[PDB]
């Protein structure tokens, strides 16, 4: 429906073939489907048409909430308590917001594996290198810093993991 | 129930910061506490560690009966 994105979570076009009966014998499954169709779904129908309707009549808005910018641990100094916990308190945001992302692939992937039947391999492998290269981010920014994480853990690996590259870089350049 | 029971997150996240910045100027009055105790200890030219000496208003400045002293 109108309520998520279709961009955010993408389909296939929904390709479905025509019914081409070959055969005088009345197929059993058609029947049941407007039974089911004339006995349920119109009282369903009908319920949600008066509930509508009720909801209708008393509307209101709920807003989501948007949260400003502010300065990050790198640019904190070392005993200033407050900036520190402006900071920790972004990263914290930062880090829940990248769980969700990771979740969005991992439900993209899922969806990619159930649809596509049989040749789920080779049809959503796309599904596949997106969910690795989001998961390979992941796991360098938040792999090792275990419990009791903090913005100042994951500034101290990051900057040994740029000092190491640094070393392979220049290293490189001497060959 | 948020209405009713509770309030916006902006209040929490103020008085923690006014409680972190208490706790933060205590410990550093308290490590400061500390070097100045320690140094005035070992100088004795602060107000504390001041032991008492002989008061000089106890000397007696007049002649003595021997002229040396
Ligand atoms: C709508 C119907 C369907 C849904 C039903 C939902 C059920 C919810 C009701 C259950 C209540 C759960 C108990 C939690 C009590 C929280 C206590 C505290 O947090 O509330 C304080 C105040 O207390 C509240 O007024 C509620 C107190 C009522 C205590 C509940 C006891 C009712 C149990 C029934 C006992 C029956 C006795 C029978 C005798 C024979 C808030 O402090 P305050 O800083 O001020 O306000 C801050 C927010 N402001 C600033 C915006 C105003």
């Amino acid at each position: 429906p109108d309520s998520w994105d279709k961009d955010v979570y993408p389909e296939p076009p929904r390709r479905t073939p025509a019914p081409a009966p070959q055969t005088s014998l009345p197929n059993p499954v058609t029947y049941l489907t407007k039974i089911f169709d004339l006995l349920v779904d119109r009282p369903v129908t009908l319920a949600r048409e008066f509930i509508e309707q009720q909801h209708a009549k008393n509307r209101y808005y709920y807003y989501h909430r948007e949260f400003r910018r502010v300065p990050d641990i790198t640019e904190c100094e070392e005993k200033d308590i407050l900036c520190m916990f402006e900071a920790e308190m972004q990263w914290r945001r930062d880090y829940k917001v990248d769980q969700e992302i990771v979740n969005i692939i991992q439900e993209r992937l899922k969806a990619c594996q159930q649809r596509e039947g049989e040749s789920y391999r080779q049809n959503c492998a796309k599904e596949l290198e997106q969910f690795t290269q989001v998961s390979k981010a992941f796991q360098d920014r938040y792999s090792d810093l275990g419990a009791h994480y903090s913005a100042r853990k994951c500034l101290a690996k990051q900057k040994q993991r740029m000092l190491a590259e640094r070393k392979a870089a220049k290293e490189a350049a001497a060959a | 129930i948020a209405r009713t029971f509770y309030d916006g997150p902006e209040k929490n996240y103020e008085k923690t910061m006014a409680i972190l910045q208490i706790e933060a100027e205590k410990a550093e009055l308290r490590l400061k506490e500390l070097e100045v105790r320690r140094l005035m200890r070992a100088r004795g030219d602060g107000p504390w560690y001041q032991y008492p000496t002989i008061d000089k208003a106890l000397i007696d400045h007049s002649p003595k009966t021997t002229p040396d002293n």
